[PDB]
């Protein structure tokens, strides 16, 4: 229902006929999320507050206390800078051994309300 | 500008309750609903004020404006094969090659324009040759081994190597083996800039190189060449085969030749592939469109690219008791009788018109073109898409051939698409009308006469038109003075020969200005 | 309770191994996306779009014997090899619903005769009738036309089983990649509705009158008068109600038994039966005597009463809800091993 | 007047019954009565549809054909035959783009009679690289029109005389010859 627009993908490429690729629809929102979460709240001095501040929660003890702060860190950032999306919960899990923290954000563009989970395809 | 307004909103139509007729004193949920379900007038009125986009297309025909038809792109599709065994028609005309299919909608798909045939071409005669040494009826220079001298161990312009080609099929690829006994200093294959040839019936023709073992044969090489048209070698001997020529060009400063070229020992020719140009096209079958309302003027749209021009490529099948009724496409409706079955199609878009009704005076409802009965199913049997800009495919992108009808594989083009042009939209043509409708085209006054020449010859530095004065023949004709461009040397002096214009330049001006001249006026050109 | 099973052709990925997927991106990482025009890719997408966080897919065919008894539209039991045909689903004990998307792409492409595709559906029904918990969704011939589908159900197939659901008109779904309407069977989409139900209103409510979101248009629109010659016989329908989108109308199972007509009752019982047998796991343990038979009765009763707590039972009070009997009368002294029998009840049907 | 009244046996793209609610559609007299009102709105919807054809000179009724001739320089005076008018209006806009040229005079007389003319004029085109080279061309103006008509009734001369009067650019004399 919400308009999604169009813009170039994160890994930009020549395309079928040359020039520059261009992608819209449900795929585009995923690319914007990939940019927003990956970058630290820096490296972009003109826009400092942009970029999810996740590095402050590295090397914490494995507790739901730090697993809860990250749960709220994503919410503010995923909402402030990406308004064309509605966020449906995050899931912090130690899916391999017990020394890593995986986040599984589930989102759904407004009105379309089809649930999807961001995957970070490498 | 000053457009009348034709809107009277929906509610005002229910306003006429008019309870002043006997006894109909009732409210909303009565079965007086026909007072409201005739709100279609609101839908009708809104349709009046809107002037349809299709209307612009009508009066571009009225004022003599031709819409822009879309084109397509032509490429150089090259086949490949690994089992050269015989000759037959391995490529039916219209064989379809396709690009890779990924998340970018649907891959663009081409279609060959001709029929391609493979031939396992063998050799003819290997002959010794050097500059100034013709064949002189020599054939067996390598028929029984003993090697053959390569340019007398001295390659200079005019040299060539002589080998026959059994068939010389115009659109195939030849694989020549060059087993050379290595002698002297080894060299990079690219270093000697040798040029191939074929001795076409029109004369010598060039060829390209796609393998390292072509020149500078430090090791026995395997030349691969795509045949540039059909040819036959200069028959003096015992082999009427095709022709090859390892002509060596001038010695470049950075690309020099070398003495003591290696001596050829064994050689053999094979066919590996064939190259044929193709146009961006496709053939879709069984595209149902829905059901007909049985009313005149129905319009149907195809959810694909513009239909490519050619033989009638939009076959409309209509359900009937006897089966399928086929509609033949026609040009502009004109005199189409009610009995006849006819349709109108748009080249640049999927809009497909149908029989338009018209209520003439006395209400004859003179209908042009038949109308399908209500409930009939309409489907498109044949449909040839392909036109548009989205055929400007990048170099070497097409990699899969459709339906894999023969035993062929690895179909990869070498050169990028020529590039088609997308047809103009109605909105784009709405901007063309104010300009191209008033582009002079009369040549009345002096300004036009000098201006029109400039349009015909944009490269002219100075043009001016002076009328022939009185006491001069030619029926008050005019003279045109033309000054061709020229750089007057670094020395500051200009030769007189540079001032005269070329004959073609003068002819080009005259040919164009002859058509747009007014009645009974003569023009002559030339320097003052 | 909601996880689904799908059998169809899909490019790449493991062959005949019932992998588990939970998100659409997980699917595309294994078996492509819409490539080749296989119906399984569209059907899963409609299921994922229509709610339902779990899904099992059994890839059998491949990109191109593209279609046959076992390869393609899989029908063989696989000789209980746990790796072939519908036998792959046998070693799951979690899947609660099965569907056959590709089963009839062969019919459109002509690679399978109509009499050949009747047996495989019946083979699927024999699978549901065996495991005793899952429910299969059946799909009719494309472009069947309303007056002819009623003949088809009662003459060609005539399944008459308590584990099959039929949904007549197909769906013109929308492919986001190309934005082109395509025709697909409603097996995947309807299964999405059944997944919403449990996760939004419980198994109690029959899966009907819910938006078939993901849909755009319906071929062969059915009017109400024509429906009343279809609904009682045991065929559902999908209609385009004005201003309310596309909704599923009818919740009748493919059975002629008057006591098992409605879908939710069969949906309820499979949930109900699977709940207790997971609970009362006193088997190959706890000596069969007059003591255990009393223990079983209390354990079952303490659950059904709690089931009446959430509604989904009738009686105004627990005493009038169920009726259990596991005393010495039901277990004769002769039943040395084949013992520990009991009875139970549950009912709350729909409109 | 034109008697552009209603037409019997014509359907509508917007049936009045198809907009009715459900249950209301179950009646018999209401369904037939409300369908009767379609007889009054039947041709209006046909009119709003296919309006493009109502503006193409090759298809549009005779009345608008003359009216459409007003949009451009049709000059439809004296033509009492419908088929003759059909070509004139559509081809009028292309004439004025080259009006006054050799092809324009030839085509206009071709349009008015259906046969190509034979014309000779005091003019031409030439080119020569000789500096200040003389230019040929008839020393005195002259325009001649010849028509190879199969049935020369003794009225075409005046018609050719009248028609060629506007084609000539008010510059040179003329004469009319008809087979």
């Amino acid at each position: 229902e919400q308009f999604v627009g169009s813009g170039w993908s994160f890994p930009l490429r020549i395309g079928p006929t040359g020039g520059i690729a261009l992608v819209s629809g449900e795929q585009e929102v995923e690319e914007a999320m990939r940019l927003i979460l990956a970058t630290a709240p820096g490296e972009r001095p003109m826009r400092p507050e942009f970029g999810c501040a996740i590095h402050d929660l590295v090397f914490a003890p494995v507790n739901e206390q730090t697993a809860g702060r990250i749960q709220h860190e994503v919410y503010v950032t995923l909402d402030r800078w990406e308004p064309r999306i509605e966020v449906h919960d995050v899931d912090v899990t130690t899916g391999e051994e017990q020394n890593v923290l995986f986040i599984d954000v589930r989102y759904s563009i407004r009105g379309t309300n089809n649930p999807r989970s961001l995957v970070f395809p490498f | 500008r000053r457009f009348q307004q034709f809107v009277d909103d929906a509610k005002r139509y229910i306003q006429q309750r008019a309870p002043e007729w006997t006894d109909h004193n009732v409210s909303d949920p009565g079965v007086t609903l026909v007072e409201t379900v005739a709100h279609m007038a609101d839908q009708i009125v809104y349709r009046l004020n809107r002037v349809p986009d299709k209307n612009h297309l009508a009066f571009l025909d009225l004022v003599g404006i031709t819409l822009f038809p879309p084109s397509a792109a032509r490429t150089d599709v090259t086949f490949w094969l690994s089992a050269p065994q015989e000759d037959a028609i391995l490529v039916p005309v219209g064989t379809e090659v396709a690009t890779l299919r990924t998340e970018r909608d649907e891959a663009v798909v081409f279609a060959t324009e001709q029929d391609l045939r493979i031939v396992p071409c063998t050799m003819g005669r290997l002959v010794t040759q050097v500059s100034g040494e013709a064949v002189s009826d020599r054939t067996t220079d390598l028929a029984e081994s003993k090697d053959v001298l390569c340019f007398a161990e001295a390659p200079n312009p005019g040299d060539c190597m002589l080998i026959g080609l059994s068939a010389a099929v115009p659109d195939c690829a030849l694989a020549l083996e060059l087993d050379s006994r290595v002698d002297g200093v080894g060299v990079d294959p690219r270093q000697p800039p040798l040029v191939w040839e074929a001795w076409t019936e029109d004369g010598w023709q060039s060829c390209e190189v796609d393998r390292d073992g072509t020149g500078g044969l430090n090791r026995p090489g395997d030349v691969v060449l795509h045949i540039p048209g059909g040819h036959v070698l200069s028959r003096n001997g015992g082999h009427e085969a095709g022709w090859i020529r390892c002509r060596v060009t001038e010695p470049l400063s950075g690309q020099p030749f070398y003495t003591t070229s290696p001596t050829i020992r064994s050689a053999e020719a094979y066919t590996i592939g064939g190259t044929t140009g193709s146009i961006h096209a496709e053939t879709v079958l069984d595209e149902p469109l829905g059901e007909s309302t049985g009313l005149p003027g129905q319009r149907l749209r195809l959810e694909h690219a513009p239909v490519v021009a050619g033989e009638p490529s939009v076959l409309l099948q209509t359900a009937a008791d006897d089966g399928w009724q086929d509609w033949q496409v026609v040009p502009h409706f004109s005199g189409s009788h009610p009995d006849d079955h006819h349709i109108t199609v748009d080249a640049t878009t999927g809009e497909i018109a149908f029989g338009p009704a018209v209520r003439e005076a006395d209400g004859t409802l003179r209908q042009y073109g038949a109308v399908p009965p209500k409930g009939a199913v309409i489907r498109a049997r044949r449909y040839r898409t392909g036109g548009g800009r989205a055929g400007n495919v990048a170099r070497g992108a097409v990699q899969v051939l459709r339906t894999s009808i023969p035993y062929v594989s690895e179909v990869v083009n070498r050169e990028a698409a020529l590039g088609g042009v997308d047809g103009e939209t109605i909105e784009e043509a709405k901007l063309r009308a104010p300009i191209t409708l008033r582009a002079q085209e009369r040549a009345v006054t002096l300004r036009d006469y000098e201006e029109l020449a400039r349009r015909a010859a944009p490269e002219t530095a100075r043009i001016t038109c002076l009328e022939g004065a009185e006491n001069e023949y030619g029926a008050h004709a005019v003279r045109v003075l033309v000054v061709p461009q020229a750089v007057p040397d670094p020395g500051g002096r200009l030769r007189f020969e540079q001032l005269v214009p070329g004959d073609a330049l003068l002819n080009r001006i005259t040919r164009h200005l002859d058509e747009r001249r007014l009645i009974g006026t003569r023009l002559a050109v030339g320097p003052p | 309770t909601s996880v689904a099973a799908f059998v169809g052709l899909a490019p790449t990925g493991p062959l005949n191994e019932p992998t588990l997927v939970t998100n659409w991106t997980q699917y595309v990482a294994a078996f492509g996306d819409f490539t080749g025009g296989y119906y399984l890719a569209h059907s899963v997408y409609g299921f994922f779009n229509n709610g339902g966080s779990a899904a099992y897919v059994v890839r059998v065919g491949g990109s191109a014997q593209a279609e046959s008894a076992h390869p393609g539209p899989a029908q063989y039991l696989g000789d209980s090899s746990d790796r072939t045909g519908f036998g792959g689903l046998e070693a799951i004990d979690e899947i609660s619903m099965v569907a056959v998307p590709d089963l009839m792409a062969a019919y459109q492409r002509g690679a399978i005769d109509l009499e050949a595709v009747k047996a495989v559906q019946l083979g699927l029904i024999a699978h549901c009738e065996l495991m005793g918990d899952r429910v299969a969704i059946i799909d009719p011939p494309p472009n069947q036309n309303a007056r002819q589908i009623r003949v088809w159900r009662q003459e060609t197939a005539g399944y008459d089983s308590k584990y099959a659901a039929l949904y007549y008109p197909w769906i013109k779904s929308f492919d986001p990649a190309t934005g082109q309407s395509r025709l697909v069977p409603p097996s995947g989409h309807v299964a999405g509705i059944w997944a919403r139900n449990d996760s939004e209103r419980g198994v109690h409510k029959a899966p009907a009158n819910e938006v078939v979101r993901g849909a755009v248009d319906l071929e062969l629109q059915i009017t109400r008068g024509e429906q009343d010659l279809l609904n009682p016989i045991g065929v559902n329908c999908i209609r385009s109600f004005p201003g309310r989108g596309i909704r599923v109308w009818g919740a009748r199972t493919l059975s002629s038994d008057p006591a098992w007509r409605y879908l939710n009752i069969r949906r309820y019982f499979n949930y109900l039966e699977e709940s207790i047998l997971i609970g009362t796991q006193w088997v190959v343990f706890e000596p069969n005597d007059h003591n255990l038979w009393a223990r079983i009765r209390r354990n079952v009763s303490a659950f059904l009463v709690n089931e009446w707590r959430n509604g989904a039972l009738f009686g105004q009070s627990p005493d009038q809800a169920y009726y259990v009997k596991c005393d010495e009368e039901t277990n004769p002294p002769e039943s040395v091993d084949l013992g520990r029998v009991v009875c139970e009840i549950g009912i709350a049907p729909v409109k | 007047a034109s008697q552009r009244g209603s037409v019997d046996g014509l359907g509508s793209s917007l049936p009045i019954a198809s907009m009715l609610p459900a249950v209301f559609a179950d009646d018999d007299l209401a369904l037939r009565f409300v369908a009767g009102l379609d007889d009054v709105l039947a041709p209006i919807l046909n009119v709003l549809d296919c309006l493009d054809t109502y503006f193409d000179p090759a298809l549009t009724p005779a009345d608008f054909a003359q009216w459409l001739g007003t949009w451009v320089g049709a000059e439809t005076d004296g033509t009492e035959a419908e088929p003759m008018l059909r070509a004139a209006v559509a081809a009028a806009a292309r004439l004025h783009r080259v009006r006054g040229t050799l092809q324009g005079l030839s085509e206009t007389v071709r349009l008015a009679f259906g046969v190509a003319p034979e014309i000779t004029e005091s003019g031409g085109a030439t080119w020569n690289a000789r500096p200040l080279g003389p230019f040929p061309g008839r020393p005195r103006p002259q325009l001649h029109v010849a028509l190879r008509l199969p049935e020369p009734r003794p009225v075409d001369v005046h018609r050719l005389d009248a028609l060629v009067a506007a084609a000539r650019p008010a510059h040179m004399p003329y004469t009319v010859e008809v087979t």
